[PDB]
């Protein structure tokens, strides 16, 4: 029918407190036979997840695919979030442009 | 264009200097080979991206992207190549491979295409 799309609400910015589990979270329809990559949108940007793997720090990203009621959630967990983890997240499908959500991340310290 | 080339450049993040080629001139319809250089020994997984727009192209040995002129392959056993098998003008820009590895290497690779 269509294309893939993310659906709102998607990658939500957020201010979370040093030490919180931060979720964002990509909804995504139509997905077919497309893909979902999250990164993290520095300069360079790095590379969080693709498809159901997380690329690097195991024990510091989660990725819970097509969860939700209708199975379209792709949630990315950063655990025990520090000031090095501020900044932009992006959820991207593999279209052709590529189609993406984009959330900033602010980490308040005590 | 110098600062073009140096703002791509610029993105390395690397404990010891790049090995490999970061500046790749062809011509267009020509194939276009870039390179990521890993240890000997390790284990460890890359993936390609296009800055521009920020597209994976390749992650570990699969490609991503759905465009079908990319192909990533191991070289040797201390070089992944990135493949561009027909380049157009309109991928000439800043391409970054990174490593899965503990200081999280990235390297800068400027693809510049000719347009005759
Ligand atoms: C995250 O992305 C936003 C844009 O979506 C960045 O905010 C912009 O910042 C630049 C300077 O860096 C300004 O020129 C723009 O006007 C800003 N736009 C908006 C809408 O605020 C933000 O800096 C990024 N965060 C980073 C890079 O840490």
């Amino acid at each position: 029918g269509a294309p893939p799309t993310i659906q709102q609400p998607s990658m939500s910015s957020a201010v979370a407190l040093l030490g919180q589990d931060v979720d964002f979270t990509c909804i995504v329809n139509d997905l077919g036979s497309h893909m979902v990559a999250f990164v993290k949108a520095d300069s360079p940007p790095r590379l969080l997840s693709f498809d159901e793997k997380v690329f690097r720090r195991r024990n510091k990203y989660e990725l819970k695919p097509r969860i939700g009621d209708l199975h379209n959630e792709w949630v990315l967990t950063i655990k025990n979030v520090q000031e090095s983890d501020r900044g932009n997240y992006s959820c991207q499908i593999n279209t052709e442009p590529i189609t993406l959500s984009t959330g900033e991340l602010d980490v308040k310290v005590p | 264009a110098s600062e073009e080339v140096m703002a791509c450049l610029r993105q390395e993040r690397s404990r010891v200097e790049n090995p490999s080629q970061t500046i790749v001139n062809v011509v267009a319809e020509n194939p276009a080979y870039l390179h990521c250089s890993v240890p000997p020994d390790a284990e460890h997984e890359i993936a390609w991206t296009r800055v521009s727009d920020g597209a994976l192209l390749t992650a570990g040995n699969r490609t991503f992207t759905r465009d079908p002129r990319w192909q990533v392959s191991k070289k040797s056993a201390n070089i992944w190549v990135l493949n561009l098998r027909r380049a157009e003008q309109q991928d000439s820009g800043c391409y970054l491979c990174e490593i899965n590895d503990k200081h999280n290497t990235v390297y800068a690779v400027y693809l510049k295409v000719l347009e005759p």
